[PDB]
C-alpha cells in the first residue's frame, strides 16, 4: 500500500537534511581553513552520513515497487532502492578498493628523468604540461610525448585488466548486460506515454548526430595542417594526418593551443578590457554586484542577504592554507555560498557569472523533497551556468555597463578572429571524446580481446580523428589509460551531450528576445520572455523525465546539432574559401617513420620440409638480437666507433600471419634519431650468412626487400 | 492587561503544548501596540485596524508558542498545511487576531537548540480549539507494535534544530494570538 | 741577500693577520646564524683573501732561493714559493673545475628505488646507511649493497678516466714525476745532518711496519668469522673469506657495528655513566669546568677569559638555523672559541676533552711567525687530541670524579669486553687503509693501464684484506670511486700514521707518571714530568724537522709499532685460545656463487680452419643473447610460465685467452635469486643444436663441462 | 701638578710623535697616586716607592702614548726590541719610573681603529730620547726608488687595528713617563 511508503518517506525527507547540513558544513570549515584538527573533525562525520544512509537503503527494501502509482514516490524509492557496489563479497570490494587507490597514486606521482642528466626529474603538472604547451622544438616534444607513456602507461597495464573484469562482476549482479550499459541508465524514463527513452537508443542517437559534423571538421583540419605546415618544415606532408605530439598538450583534448600559430590576422588584437579595470578603480564587489544586476534584469530573484558575509569572496590576508578552486556551494537549508580569490582581470568577470549561474539555478528547485534536488541529467547544470558566460562577453554588453568607450567600432576581421579562436575549442575535442567513449564501450562489453586493445586503438585513432603516432607501440603498451577520467574511473559520455544542450538552449532563448542580426553578438539583457521560459524549467529539478523537460524550453523532444552549425556560419563561409587550392581530407597510409624502414619476409615450409618450428615471439626475440648485433659490427670494423646497441633499439610493425613485417633502427638513447636506410642496408649486406645460418634459411627463404643477393 | 509583559519573557512553549492566560477586569486601549518596531505581522479579520476600543474587557486569553518561518501561513483560518490539523486548529468565525515576530537573538545557539518539538503524527485531524500531550508509539498500517519501535511503528515527537546561519524561512519565529468574544 | 727577505717576511706578516681575521670572522658569523645575507658578506671575504695570497705568491719569486742559509726564512719562502695549480693552460683549468664539480654533486644527490615499488626511492645518508647498519635480512642487504654501485658507480668511470690525466699533467709541471709523489710531499726533510727524510723511503716504512700486525688480524679475522657463522646460516664457509656485504656499512672501513653479535659475554653491560649526569643536575657548563680542571692539572695553562662569552656552548633556544658539528676554532690575534651542541651524555663528555685538546694545541705555538703556525705534519693534531679522551674514560679516573660510587669494582670480563670493543675499531681499519691507498699509488705511477683496475682491485682484495664480492664486476664498475674521499679528492695516508703515532704518545708519556700496571688503564692526572714532556713539543710548530719533533717525547727516530701490539696484548693471549679448534687463515678459491656456475670451453681453428673470425666481445654479446633465448624457450614449453629473461641476466666470469669462462643466471629483477644448476642443464640439452649452429662448431668445439652429448 | 688632569684625557698620540708637557712651581707630594684601582704597571729604579718626598720641583715633564700589550717589556731600559730603537728610546740611568694602563673602552671601535701608527723602518737606531715624523720612500739594496713603492722600497708607517674581540696580549695600552732630575 502507499500510505506505507508515504509515512516512511516523510520520516526519511526529516532526517536527511540535518544529517546533510552537518557533513557539508565540516567540509567547508576544513576547505576555508586547512589544518590538522579540521580533517578529524570532518571524517567522522561524513562516516556518519555514509553509515545512515548505507543502513536507510538495506531498510528501504520491504516494499514491493511494482504496486505503486504516484509517479512521485515511484522515483524517489526507485533511487533510494539501488544497491550499489554492495553485492559482491567481502575480499572482493577489498580487491577493488586497492586496485583503484593503487592506480590513483600511480597516476598522482609518477616522474621521468633526463637520459643526459640522470638527476632531474619532472612530474606531471608542474614541468611536463609547460613542455607541451610552450616548446616550439621538435625533439623536445618527441622525448616528453614519448617518455610520459613508455614510463607510466606500462605500469598500468596488469591493473586495468583486472579492474574491467571485476567491474563487470558487480554490473552482472544487478540485472545489467555489462558496465557500459550501466553508465548509460541516466537517459532512461519509463511510462510517460509519449515520452520514452531506452538505453540503446543513445548510441543510436549519438552515431547518427555525429554524421553532420565532418563537413566542419574537415575544412578545420585541413586549414590547420596548411598552417602547420611551415611552422615544422619537412615534417609534415600535404595529404596525410597530423602527428599526434604537435597539436598542444600530452593527448590532444583541446586544440587551444595552436591559436597563437593560426590567427588569421596577427595585427588586431582582440577586446580585453582589463586596463579599464585598474583605470577605474575596481576591487572585488563590484564584479559581483554587477553580476547580481545582470541576473535581476532578466526577472529572476536577489541574493539572500546571508550570501554576502558567510561566503568568502577574496583571499585570506594572512598566508592562509585554503585551497581556491572557484566553486558554487548549496548546504541546504536555505544557505548558498561561493568560494573563490576574486583577482581583477576579465576572466574572473566572467568566471563570476558562470558561478553565479549555478547559484541561481539551485536556489529555483528548494521546494522539491529531498531526494529530487539535482538537473534534469548530467548535462543541464552546465549547460545552464555557460549559456550565461556567453552571454556575457559581447561587445554590446560590454559597451553599455561602462568598460567600452562608446568610440569603439566593429571590423568583421576580429569577428573572424573571435569565431576561430572559439572553433579551436569547441569542434576540437567532439571527436576525441566521440572516439574514446566509443572505445570504452566496445572494450567494457565483450566485441574485443585482450590483445587487440592497442590495435584498434590506433586504428581508430586515424579512421576517425584524423592523428597518427610516431613511434609504433606495441600490445605492451596502454594508451588511454594516461588520462585522468580512465585511471579514475569516470563517465565520459556528458562532455559531448552538454556541448549541443548548450547551443540549443542559446537560440531557444535568443527568439524570444527579439534578436535580428547573427547568432553569436545576440543578449539576453533587458529581458522578461526569456526569464520566464527559462524559470519555467528551472523549478522542476528531477521530478520529471528529461525529454519533457527539454521540451518546455525548445519545443522538441530530442537533442539536435543545427543550432550548432547556425552559431558557425561566418567561419564555414570563410574556410571554404581559403582551401580552394589545398586537398580537402587525408589519407590512411602514410606515416612519420615509413620512408627508412626495411621489409622482411619468411618463408618456412619452403625451406625446412615437415621439420619447421613454429614461429612465436621469442623467434622475434631471436631476430632482433641478431639485427643489433649486426649493426655493433658494422660500425666497429668501418667507422672506428664503439657503440652499444640493444634490442630494444629494433622497432618492429605490421605483423602478418604469413611472415613479414618492417623494421627501423633508432640511436641508444635518443628516441628521436634515425639510421638511415643506406646504413642499415650496407651493415646487412655484410652479415648476412650468419644471420641465415642462425635460422636454417638459405636467401630464398628469408627475403630482405630491396637488397638483392649478389655473391 | 499585562500583556504588555507577555510579549516580554524568556522562554515560550512548544506547539504541541501551550500556555492558556486569563485576561480581565482592565482598562486596555491597544494604541500602544500595533505601532512599534519590532512587529513583522499583524493579521486580524474579526475586528478592524483601531477598532478594537469597544465593549472588549470580556473573557480574553492569550497562547504563545514558536515555529519556523514558512510556517505562518498555516496559521490563519482555512488554509490547510502541515501544522494545522495536528498542533494547532483555529476556526473560520471566531478568530480575535493573529500577532507574530522574528526571534533569532534569544534562540538559536550556535551549537543547535532542540528545545523544542512538534507532533508529526496522529490518526485524525484536531477539532476547534483542542490539544493533545500523548506520546505513544503509531500503529502505521494492520500490525501490533508494543514498545518496538521497528518497523511501521515509530516515536511522533521529532526536534527542530536552529542554527545561527540558516535562511530567512528557516529561523524561529514567536507567534501569539488574541480570542475575542462577547458575554 | 738575506735582508732583503726579512723585510719582505716583515710586511707579509703584518698584512696576513689583519687579512685572515676578517676572513675567518665572517665564516665564524655565517655557521652561527644561517641567513641569506651573510653568505654574501662572507664569500667577498673569502675571495679578498685568495687574491690578496696569488698576489703575494706571484711576487715572491724574485728571491733565488739556493742563497740563503737561514732555516726559518729558508721554511717561510718554500712555504710561500710554491705554485700550486695556476700553472696549467686557462680552459684546461676551467675542464679540471668542471670535472671536480660534477662528481661532488653526483656523489651528493644520488637515488635508488625498489624494483617492487618504483615510485620510492632513497638517498645516500637518510636510509641507505640504516638499512645498511640495522638489517639483518640478507637478501635486503645484498639488494642495497649492489643497487649503490650499479647506479651511481657507473656515471663516475668516464670522469675519473680524465681526472687521473689531468691531475698528473699539473704535477709533472712542477718538477714531480706524478701526483702520488706530490702528496708524499710532507713527510720530507732536507740539511739538518742526520734528520733526514725522502719521499721513497714513506714507501718501505708502511710495507715493512704492516707485516707485523698479521698475526693478530688474522686471529680477528678468524673469530669473527666463527661467530657470524650463527647468524647467516649455509651462506658462510668454515675456510673462506667474507662476503664483503656483511661487514657493517656500505665499504667495510670500520667494523664497529658488528658488536652487538659479538660480545664475548652478553650478561656483562659495560660502564655507562648517564643516570649518574642526570641525577645530579649536570648541565653544559659543569662538563666544560671539569676539562677545564684535568688540563689545569698536569701543568698547562687556563682558558682566555674571552673564551667564556665568546663562544656558543649550546643550541639556540629559538629554533635558529646553525650547523653544529662540535669544532674548535683559531680565528688569530689571541681568539679561541668552540662550537657545538652540548647534550648531558658521556659522549659529550668525552668530545669535550677531545675537543679541547686542539684549543690547548693552538694556544702553544702563538709565538711563531704567521707562516709556521700548523702541525708537525698531518698526524700530530689528531693524536695529541685523542690520547687525552682515550685517558679520560678510565674507571679510576671516572671513580676519582664523583660518578662512580667507590663501590664499583672491576671484573677480567668487562676487561675483555672493552678491549674488543676498541679492537673492532682500531685493528679492523689499517689493512683497508692500507690497500686503498696502494692501489691509488700504482694507479697514478702509471703500473696498471685502463683495463685492469677492477681486476687488479678484487685481487688486492682477497690478498690483503680478506674479503670477496658476491657478485662478478666487469670492466665497467668502479667500485673505488663510491667512497667520499676518492671522488671529492682527498689524501688518505695519515688515518694511518695517526693511529701509529698516538699509541708511541701514550706509551711515552705512561713512564713519566710512574705506572705499574697494564697500558690501557694508565692515567696522567695529577702530573708535571709529562706535562712538561708534552708542552716541550707543542711549542715547536713547523720551525723544526718533524723527524726531530718525534724525538723530544719519545726517543727515537721513526714510526713504531711494538707499543700498539703492547696495547693489545690481554685479548691476543684470550683469542689464541679461542681459536684452537676453527682454522686460522683463509684461502683465496672460494666464492659465494661458485657452486651454480657452468664453465664454457670453444676451440676455433680445429674446426673453421684458416677462416676463424676472431673473438671480440660482440661475440660474447651473442652468446649471452642466445643463452636467454635458450631459458626462454624451456621455460615456456616445459613449466608453462612465461617470463622475460635478458641479455643482462647471464653473469659471465673468468675470461681466458683460449676462450673459456664461467657463467650462471639470475631472475629477472631479484639479484638474490639463482636458477639451479638442473634446471639450467635441462635447458641447455633442450636447444644446443640451435647454439652450436648459430657460431658454426660442431659438439666438438663447444664444450660445456658436464654436460655429455648422448644422441 | 696637573697630572691628575693629564691621566684623565680624551685622545693620546701615536709613538712616532708624542707630546712634551713641563710642570713646575708646585706642591705635588705623589701620594694621591700610585694607590688607586685602574693601575697596572709601576716601574721605578731611580726613586723608591714613597721615597719622591725630596727635592724634585726642577724640570719635570710628561710624556703620553699608546701601544698593544705584549710591548710594554720593550720601554724599560735596555730590554732591546721592535720599538725600543725606532720609535721611542730610553737611556739606564736617567729614568724617573713608567706607568702604564689598559684602555679597551676609550677606544677599540668595533669596527677597527685605525687613528695610531707607528715606525717600521730606519737606516740607524735611535739616540736617547731623540725623535722623528719624516716619511720618505725606504730604499731598501743598492737601487734608486722615488715614490714608485713598487719593489725594493715602501712606506714606513703602518696601522695598528683595534676590535673589541682579541687577545689580553693585542688590546690597547697608554703609557706615561717621568722624568725626574737635578739642577
Amino acid at each position: 500500500i502507499e500510505e506505507q511508503a508515504k509515512t516512511f518517506l516523510d520520516k526519511f525527507n526529516h532526517e536527511a537534511e540535518d544529517l546533510f547540513y552537518q557533513s557539508s558544513l565540516a567540509s567547508w570549515n576544513y576547505n576555508t581553513n586547512i589544518t590538522e584538527e579540521n580533517v578529524q573533525n570532518m571524517n567522522n562525520a561524513g562516516d556518519k552520513w555514509s553509515a545512515f544512509l548505507k543502513e536507510q537503503s538495506t531498510l528501504a527494501q520491504m516494499y514491493p515497487l511494482q504496486e505503486i502509482q504516484n509517479l512521485t514516490v515511484k522515483l524517489q524509492l526507485q533511487a533510494l532502492q539501488q544497491n550499489g557496489s554492495s553485492v559482491l563479497s567481502e575480499d572482493k570490494s577489498k580487491r577493488l578498493n586497492t586496485i583503484l587507490n593503487t592506480m590513483s597514486t600511480i597516476y598522482s606521482t609518477g616522474k621521468v628523468c633526463n637520459p643526459d642528466n640522470p638527476q632531474e626529474c619532472l612530474l606531471l603538472e608542474p614541468g611536463l604540461n609547460e613542455i607541451m604547451a610552450n616548446s616550439l622544438d621538435y625533439n623536445e616534444r618527441l622525448w616528453a610525448w614519448e617518455s610520459w607513456r613508455s614510463e607510466v602507461g606500462k605500469q598500468l597495464r596488469p591493473l586495468y585488466e583486472e579492474y574491467v573484469v571485476l567491474k563487470n562482476e558487480m554490473a552482472r549482479a544487478n540485472h545489467y548486460e555489462d558496465y557500459g550499459d550501466y553508465w548509460r541508465g541516466d537517459y532512461e524514463v519509463n511510462g510517460v506515454d509519449g515520452y520514452d527513452y531506452s538505453r540503446g537508443q543513445l548510441i543510436e542517437d549519438v552515431e547518427h548526430t555525429f554524421e553532420e559534423i565532418k563537413p566542419l571538421y574537415e575544412h578545420l583540419h585541413a586549414y590547420v595542417r596548411a598552417k602547420l605546415m611551415n611552422a615544422y618544415p619537412s615534417y609534415i606532408s600535404p595529404i596525410g594526418c597530423l602527428p599526434a605530439h604537435l597539436l598542444g598538450d600530452m593527448w590532444g583534448r583541446f586544440w587551444t593551443n595552436l591559436y597563437s600559430l593560426t590567427v588569421p590576422f596577427g595585427q588586431k588584437p582582440n577586446i580585453d578590457v582589463t586596463d579599464a579595470m585598474v583605470d577605474q578603480a575596481w576591487d572585488a564587489q563590484r564584479i559581483f554586484k554587477e553580476a547580481e544586476k545582470f541576473f535581476v534584469s532578466v526577472g529572476l530573484p536577489n541574493m539572500t542577504q546571508g550570501f554576502w558575509e558567510n561566503s568568502m569572496l577574496t583571499d585570506p590576508g594572512n598566508v592562509q592554507k585554503a585551497v581556491c578552486h572557484p566553486t558554487a556551494w548549496d548546504l541546504g537549508k536555505g544557505d548558498f555560498r561561493i568560494l573563490m580569490c576574486t583577482k581583477v582581470t576579465m576572466d574572473d568577470f566572467l568566471t563570476a557569472h558562470h558561478e553565479m549561474g549555478h547559484i541561481q539555478y539551485d536556489m529555483a528547485y528548494a521546494a522539491q523533497p529531498f531526494l529530487l534536488r539535482n538537473g534534469a541529467n548530467e548535462g543541464f547544470h552546465e549547460a545552464v551556468g555557460e549559456i550565461m558566460s556567453l552571454s556575457a562577453a559581447t561587445p554590446k554588453h560590454l559597451k553599455s555597463i561602462g568598460l567600452l568607450s562608446p568610440d569603439f567600432q566593429e571590423d568583421n576581421e576580429t569577428e573572424i578572429n573571435f569565431l576561430l579562436k572559439q572553433a579551436l575549442t569547441i569542434v576540437g575535442t567532439l571527436p576525441f571524446t566521440y572516439m574514446l567513449e566509443k572505445w570504452r564501450w566496445m572494450v567494457f562489453k565483450g566485441e574485443i580481446p585482450k590483445d587487440q586493445w592497442m590495435k584498434k586503438w590506433w586504428e581508430m585513432k586515424r579512421e576517425i580523428v584524423g592523428v597518427v603516432e610516431p613511434v609504433p607501440h606495441d600490445e605492451t603498451y596502454c594508451d588511454p589509460a594516461s588520462l585522468f577520467h580512465v585511471s579514475n574511473d569516470y563517465s565520459f559520455i556528458r562532455y559531448y551531450t552538454r556541448t549541443l544542450y548548450q547551443f540549443q538552449f542559446q537560440e531557444a532563448l535568443c527568439q524570444a528576445a527579439k534578436h535580428e542580426g547573427p547568432l553569436h553578438k545576440c543578449d539576453i539583457s533587458n529581458s522578461t520572455e526569456a526569464g520566464q521560459k527559462l524559470f519555467n524549467m528551472l523549478r522542476l529539478g528531477k521530478s520529471e523525465p528529461w525529454t519533457l523537460a527539454l521540451e518546455n524550453v525548445v519545443g522538441a523532444k530530442n537533442m539536435n546539432v543545427r543550432p550548432l552549425l547556425n552559431y558557425f556560419e561566418p567561419l564555414f563561409t570563410w574556410l571554404k574559401d581559403q582551401n580552394k587550392n589545398s586537398f580537402v581530407g587525408w589519407s590512411t597510409d602514410w606515416s612519420p617513420y615509413a620512408d627508412q624502414s626495411i621489409k622482411v619476409r619468411i618463408s618456412l615450409k619452403s625451406a625446412l620440409g615437415d621439420k619447421a618450428y613454429e614461429w612465436n615471439d621469442n623467434e622475434m626475440y631471436l631476430f632482433r638480437s641478431s639485427v643489433a648485433y649486426a649493426m655493433r659490427q658494422y660500425f666497429l670494423k668501418v667507422k672506428n666507433q664503439m657503440i652499444l646497441f640493444g634490442e630494444e633499439d629494433v622497432r618492429v610493425a605490421n605483423l602478418k600471419p604469413r611472415i613479414s613485417f618492417n623494421f627501423f633502427v633508432t640511436a641508444p638513447k635518443n628516441v628521436s634519431d634515425i639510421i638511415p636506410r643506406t646504413e642499415v642496408e650496407k651493415a646487412i649486406r655484410m652479415s648476412r650468412s650468419r644471420i641465415n645460418d642462425a635460422f636454417r634459411l638459405n636467401d630464398n627463404s628469408l627475403e630482405f626487400l630491396g637488397i638483392q643477393p649478389t655473391l | 492587561c499585562p500583556f504588555g509583559e507577555v510579549f516580554n519573557a524568556t522562554r515560550f512553549a512548544s506547539v504541541y503544548a501551550w500556555n492558556r492566560k486569563r485576561i480581565s477586569n482592565c482598562v486596555a486601549d491597544y494604541s500602544v501596540l500595533y505601532n512599534s518596531a519590532s512587529f513583522s505581522t499583524f493579521k486580524c479579520y474579526g475586528v478592524s485596524p483601531t477598532k478594537l476600543n469597544d465593549l472588549c474587557f470580556t473573557n480574553v486569553y492569550a497562547d504563545s508558542f514558536v515555529i519556523r518561518g514558512d510556517e505562518v501561513r498555516q496559521i490563519a483560518p482555512g488554509q490547510t498545511g502541515k501544522i494545522a490539523d495536528y498542533n494547532y486548529k483555529l476556526p473560520d468565525d471566531f478568530t480575535g487576531c493573529v500577532i507574530a515576530w522574528n526571534s533569532n537573538n534569544l534562540d538559536s545557539k550556535v551549537g543547535g537548540n532542540y528545545n523544542y518539538l512538534y507532533r508529526l503524527f496522529r490518526k485524525s485531524n484536531l477539532k476547534p480549539f483542542e490539544r493533545d500531550i500523548s506520546t505513544e508509539i503509531y500503529q502505521a498500517g494492520s500490525t501490533p507494535c508494543n514498545g518496538v519501535e521497528g518497523f511501521n511503528c515509530y516515536f511522533p515527537l521529532q526536534s527542530y534544530g536552529f542554527q545561527p546561519t540558516n535562511g530567512v524561512g528557516y529561523q524561529p519565529y514567536r507567534v501569539v494570538v488574541l480570542s475575542f468574544e462577547l458575554l
